[PDB]
RNA sequence: GUCCAGCGUCGCUGGAC
C-alpha cells in the first residue's frame, strides 16, 4: 500500500492509488545491483509520502500553491 | 581550475592560455585538422552571438603554428575594402610568405629557378582577374584566350581561375615545404552582407586537398543570407502575378529545400563544432560540472580563495533583488547562466567593480544600472521608459502594466518571473524586478503604492474589463486613460477610479456588496424593521470620524452613489507615511475626496468640542509616524513579495463579498452569530484580510529573516471567523519567544500595519463581534495578543464588556455603521436557527 | 462519533475531544 499510495494537492488534498505507482516501484528497485545493505536503503526510499502540484494549465494552480503542501 | 580576474582588460584578444575557457575543445579540434590532412575539408566552428567566436579561432591558429601545416593570418571580410574580392586578399597573403621564405632562404640558386616559376603563375592570375570584376562580356578577350599552353597540363581549356589558382597553391606548398595550407575566416555578425562573397569564393576556388578552411559564424544568420539570394532567382513579374496561397506554398518549399542542399554541401555536418555555454560547463544546481570556473572580485583577493562562478552571481542576485535563500532566487541565476558569455561577464564586471569602489550604498542601484546598460536593446522593443531622470513611481507602475500586456497573462504577470518563452520578455523581466527593489527599499509609503497601483491595475482589468483583436487593445488604451496611470497622482485618487470601475457591473439581485466595497444608502427607506436607518455621518467622534472620512468615496453618475471602499484606507495610510512631518498631510489626507472629487462612470458603461477632540486623534497619528521612522529603515521588499501579497489579498476579498452577500437579515443588528452579517462585519473582515495577508508571507518571502515561523499546516484565510488569523498569531508567538527574536526585527511590515491608528476602530466594531460560548474564547485571546504586540491597550475594561454582551462615548470604535442600510437588500427574510 | 472552520459548485478538506 505504501508503495502504491500517492497524493495530489489541487483544491483539497486528494489521495490516489494508481497501478502506475507499482510500475514505478519495480523500476526503481530493479536497478539496484547492490548487496543487502543498500536494499534496506532503497526499499525504504521507495515507500514514502509524495505530494505533487497540479500542472500549470489547470484552473486551480494558483489556489493549490497558495494553500501550501502540508498536513 | 580556471581563474578569471574582473580587473583585467577583458578584451576579446586579451585572453591568454590561463584565461581561456574551452581548453578541452581547442585540442579536440586541432587533432581533427591534423588527422584529416594525414589521410571538401571545410570546418565550421559554430557559436552563438557573443560567445568567444574570435578568441577561440586565435587559440586554434596559435596551437597549429607552434605533417606540416602553414597557417595563413586570420582574415575577416567585414574589415576589408567593399569591392575587393576574397581571392585577391588570399593571394596577397600567400605572396608575403613565399617571398619572405625565398629572400630569407638565400641558399645556392634555388631562388632563381623557383622565383621565375612563382612569378610566372602570378602573371597568369593577374591576366585572368578581369573575369571577376566585369559588368559585361568584352569580346576582344576571345582572341586573348585560346593561346593554349602545355604548361601544367590543364585538365580543361579556358581562362578558368580555379585551375590557375590551384597550381599556384601547389607551387607554394613545395617552396614552403608544408603538407597543406590553412585558411581561417571570421564571423560576419556586424555586417553579414559581406558573407556572400566568402561563400562564393569557398565553393569555387577552395576545393583542393592542400587547403583547409576554418569558418566562423552563426547558421541562424547564414541561412537568411542564402535564402535571400534564392528569391532573387525567381522572375519578379512572376512573383507579383501568381499570388495565390496555393502557389505561395509551392514556391515556399522549393526554397527552404534549396538552401539546405547548399549548406549540407558546403559545411558538412560531420565537421561542425558547437561551442559550450556557461550552463553546460558549470552544471545545474548540485549536478557535477564538466569543468571548474572561479572568479576574483577584488585586486587584493588570493587565488586560493576565489569563489565559484555560480556563487558570484548568486550573491549578486540575492541581495541585488533582495531575495531570500530559496528556489525562486535560484531561478533568476539559472537564467543568467544561459546569457551570452560577453554579456554575462560585462554585467558581473560592472557590478563588482562599482561595488568595490563604493566601499573604497544601495546595492540594488548598482545592479539596476548594470542591467540597464546591458539589456538596453530589449527595453526599446518592450517600450519601457529609457530616460534616467524620469525613473520614478508612476513610470515604474507603467512598466509593470505594459510588461503584463505584452506577456498576456494577468494572473501571475506581476510576479515578474522570467518564464516567458520569448527572449525579450525574459530579458526585460529581470531588469524590472531590480527596479522594484530599488524604489520600494527602505520606505513603507512606496511599498503600499506598488501593491495597490502596480498590481491592483492588472487584476481589476482582468475581471471587470475583459469579460476581436482590435477591440481588446481599444479597451486597454481606454482603460489606461481612465485610471490615469502614468500621471503623478496620489494613491487615494486612484482608489476612487478603482471604485468606479468595479461598481458598474451589477451582481445577482443587485446587492450593494462588491469586491472590498459596500454601497451605502443616500435616500430614506420606508418601513425598515429594527434600528436600521440611514448612515448618519455626524454621529462619530475623534479617531473614528477621520477613519470613516478617509474611507468614504462618491461617484456622481446618474444618481449620487456612496461607498465605503477599503481601498481608500490603504491609499490614505500611504499618504500619511509619505510626508511624515509638518502636521499638514494628516490635516489634508483626512479631507481629500469627501466634497471635491466628482467621478464619472467609464465611457464603456451602459447605464464634545470639535477642537478638543480632533487634535487628540491627530496626536496619536504623529506618535505612530514617529515609530515608523526608526524601524522602516530595515524594509527590504522584493518583486516576489509584493506580487504574492496582492494574490492572497485579492483572493480573500472575493470570497468575503461572496459569502456575506446573502447573509443579510432583518434582525442582523449587532450581529453576534457567524450566520448573521451586517455592514460593520463586512468592513471588519475587509481590513482583517489585508492585515492577514501580510502576516502569512512576511515570514515566507522577506529577506531580513532566513527562515519562517508559521510552522506546518494549511494556509487558510479568515472569511467568517478569526480562528485562522489567531492561530497563526499564537504559533509564531512562542516560536519568536522560545528563540529570542523580537517582532520588530523579524516582521517589520506587520508590526507597522498593526499599530496604525486609522485601522484600530475598524478591527473591533460594534456589530462585528462573534458572541458565542466557544467563539468568545478565541476573540478574547485575539484581543490579548494584539495588545501585547502593539504595547498600547486599545480597549479598556468597560468598553470591551460593553461590546461583548450586546451610550458610552467611543473614540476608537465605529458605532453606527452596522445600523446603516445597504442598497438592494430590502431585509425581508430572517436569520435561521438550527 | 460530535462540534467549529476552510476549498470548489451538494461534494471535498483541515482542526479539536
Ligand atoms: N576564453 C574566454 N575567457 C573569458 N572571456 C572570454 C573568452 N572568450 C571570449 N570571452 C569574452 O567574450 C568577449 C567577446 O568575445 P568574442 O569577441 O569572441 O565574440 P563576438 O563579439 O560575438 O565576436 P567577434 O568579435 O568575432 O564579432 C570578450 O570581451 C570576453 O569578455
Amino acid at each position: 500500500m505504501a508503495s502504491s499510495l500517492s497524493t495530489v494537492a489541487s483544491n483539497n488534498l486528494m489521495d490516489f492509488c494508481s497501478v502506475f505507482n507499482l510500475i514505478g516501484a519495480i523500476a526503481d528497485i530493479s536497478a539496484c545491483r547492490c548487496e543487502r545493505s543498500a536494499i534496506t536503503n532503497a526499499f525504504n526510499k521507495v515507500i514514502a509520502q509524495t505530494t505533487c502540484i497540479v500542472p500549470p494549465w489547470s484552473e486551480a494552480a494558483v489556489r493549490a500553491e497558495m494553500k501550501g503542501s502540508s498536513k | 581550475k580556471i581563474i578569471i580576474n574582473l580587473f583585467a582588460p577583458n578584451l576579446p584578444g586579451s585572453t591568454k592560455e590561463d584565461d581561456l575557457i574551452q581548453k578541452s575543445l581547442r585540442d579536440q579540434l586541432v587533432e581533427s585538422i591534423r588527422n584529416s590532412i594525414a589521410y571538401r575539408n571545410v570546418f565550421f566552428v559554430d557559436g552563438t552571438r557573443g560567445a568567444g567566436k574570435t578568441t577561440f579561432i586565435n587559440s586554434v591558429v596559435k596551437s597549429l603554428n607552434s605533417v606540416n601545416i602553414k597557417c595563413l593570418p586570420t582574415i575577416d571580410p567585414t574589415k576589408l575594402p567593399r569591392h575587393e574580392p576574397i581571392l585577391v586578399t588570399v593571394t596577397a597573403r600567400l605572396n608575403k610568405m613565399v617571398s619572405d621564405k625565398l629572400k630569407g632562404y638565400w641558399a645556392s640558386n634555388d631562388y632563381r629557378k623557383q622565383k621565375e616559376q612563382w612569378q610566372n603563375h602570378l602573371a597568369q592570375l593577374q591576366r585572368g582577374l578581369h573575369l571577376l570584376t566585369d559588368k559585361e562580356y568584352k569580346p576582344e578577350y576571345f582572341s586573348d584566350a585560346l593561346k593554349l599552353d602545355a604548361q601544367l597540363d590543364y585538365s580543361i581549356g579556358g581562362q578558368d581561375l580555379s585551375e590557375i589558382f590551384e597550381e599556384l597553391v601547389k607551387r607554394a606548398c613545395e617552396i614552403l615545404d608544408c603538407k597543406a595550407i590553412l585558411i581561417t575566416f571570421d564571423d560576419i555578425d556586424t555586417q553579414f552582407d559581406a558573407g556572400w562573397d566568402v561563400l562564393e569564393s569557398i565553393r569555387k576556388f577552395f576545393n583542393s586537398r592542400k587547403l583547409v578552411v576554418v569558418a566562423t559564424g552563426d547558421l541562424r544568420l547564414y541561412s537568411q543570407l542564402i535564402r535571400g539570394k534564392q528569391y532573387e532567382n525567381y522572375s519578379k513579374t512572376l512573383l507579383e502575378q501568381e499570388k495565390e496561397s496555393v502557389r505561395l506554398a509551392e514556391r515556399g518549399y522549393m526554397v527552404e529545400h534549396l538552401e539546405q542542399q547548399y549548406l549540407l554541401k558546403l559545411f558538412p555536418v560531420q565537421k561542425r563544432i558547437q561551442l559550450k555555454t556557461m550552463l553546460q560547463l558549470v552544471g545545474e544546481k548540485g549536478k557535477a560540472g564538466k569543468e571548474e570556473i572561479k572568479v576574483k572580485t577584488e585586486p587584493g583577493m588570493q587565488d586560493i580563495d576565489a569563489i565559484d562562478v555560480r556563487q558570484a552571481i548568486g550573491d549578486a542576485v540575492r541581495e541585488g533583488l533582495n531575495l531570500r535563500e530559496g528556489s525562486d532566487a535560484d531561478m533568476y541565476v539559472n537564467e543568467l547562466l544561459k546569457q551570452p558569455v560577453r554579456l554575462l561577464m560585462q554585467v558581473l564586471q560592472d557590478f563588482y567593480t562599482k561595488k568595490y569602489h563604493a566601499t573604497s550604498l544601495s546595492v540594488p542601484n548598482l545592479l539596476r544600472n548594470a542591467l540597464y546598460g546591458s539589456m538596453l536593446s530589449s527595453i526599446y522593443r518592450a517600450g519601457l521608459n529609457y530616460e534616467q531622470h524620469r525613473f520614478g513611481m508612476d513610470s515604474l507602475c507603467k512598466d509593470i502594466f505594459t510588461y503584463v500586456k505584452q506577456d498576456r497573462d494577468f494572473n501571475t504577470g506581476f510576479y515578474l518571473r522570467p518564464q516567458s518563452e520569448s527572449e525579450a520578455l525574459r530579458n526585460c523581466s529581470i531588469y524590472l524586478a531590480s527596479q522594484v527593489s530599488e524604489n520600494c527599499q527602505g520606505s513603507l509609503s512606496k511599498f503600499l503604492q506598488m501593491l495597490l497601483v502596480g498590481c491592483g491595475s492588472v487584476s481589476i482589468f482582468n475581471q471587470f474589463v475583459t469579460e476581436d483583436r482590435e477591440k481588446f487593445e481599444q479597451l486597454i488604451s481606454e482603460y489606461v486613460a481612465y485610471m490615469s496611470v502614468g500621471r503623478i497622482e496620489s494613491a487615494s485618487h486612484w482608489a476612487n477610479r478603482c471604485c468606479a470601475v468595479v461598481a458598474n457591473s451589477p451582481n445577482d439581485e443587485k446587492i450593494g456588496v462588491f469586491l472590498g466595497m459596500v454601497q451605502l444608502n443616500r435616500k430614506s427607506r420606508q418601513h425598515m424593521p429594527g434600528g436600521y436607518k440611514k448612515f448618519n455621518i455626524d454621529t462619530e467622534n475623534g479617531l473614528a470620524k477621520a477613519a470613516m472620512a478617509s474611507s468614504l468615496s462618491t461617484v456622481a453618475s446618474n444618481n449620487l452613489m456612496d461607498f465605503c471602499s477599503v481601498f481608500n484606507l490603504i491609499g490614505a495610510i500611504a499618504d500619511i507615511s509619505a510626508c511624515r512631518c509638518e502636521r499638514s498631510a494628516i490635516t489634508n489626507a483626512f479631507n481629500k475626496v469627501i466634497a471635491q472629487t466628482t467621478c464619472i462612470v467609464p465611457p464603456w458603461s451602459e447605464a464634545q468640542d470639535d477642537a478638543t477632540e480632533f487634535s487628540d486623534a491627530i496626536t496619536k497619528v504623529e506618535q505612530w509616524l514617529k515609530n515608523v521612522n526608526e524601524i522602516e529603515i530595515g524594509i527590504r521588499p522584493s518583486a516576489l513579495l509584493i506580487g504574492k501579497v496582492w494574490s492572497r489579498f485579492y483572493f480573500n476579498l472575493n470570497n468575503v463579498a461572496d459569502q456575506h452577500k446573502t447573509r443579510l437579515y432583518r434582525n442582523a443588528e449587532h450581529g453576534r452569530m457567524a450566520s448573521q452579517s451586517n455592514a460593520a462585519k463586512i468592513m471588519r473582515f475587509n481590513v482583517l484580510a489585508f492585515l492577514h495577508a501580510v502576516l502569512v508571507e512576511e515570514s515566507l518571502y522577506h529577506s531580513v529573516s532566513d527562515r519562517e515561523y508559521i510552522g506546518e499546516g494549511l494556509r487558510l484565510n479568515p472569511v467568517t471567523s478569526v480562528d485562522e488569523f489567531e492561530k497563526k498569531i499564537k504559533i509564531i508567538g512562542e516560536k519568536l519567544k522560545a528563540d529570542n527574536k523580537t517582532w520588530k526585527n523579524t516582521h517589520p511590515l506587520f508590526f507597522l500595519l498593526i499599530s496604525c491608528p486609522i485601522l484600530h476602530p475598524f478591527i473591533f466594531p460594534v456589530g462585528g463581534i462573534n458572541c458565542s460560548v466557544k467563539a468568545l474564547n478565541k476573540e478574547t485571546s485575539f484581543n490579548k495578543l494584539i495588545d501585547e504586540i502593539v504595547g498600547d491597550k486599545l480597549l479598556s475594561d468597560e468598553e470591551w464588556d460593553y461590546l461583548t454582551k450586546n451610550q458610552q462615548i467611543f473614540q476608537n470604535t465605529i458605532t453606527s455603521l452596522n445600523s446603516s442600510t445597504i442598497v438592494g437588500a430590502s431585509y425581508d427574510k430572517d436569520t435561521p436557527a438550527r
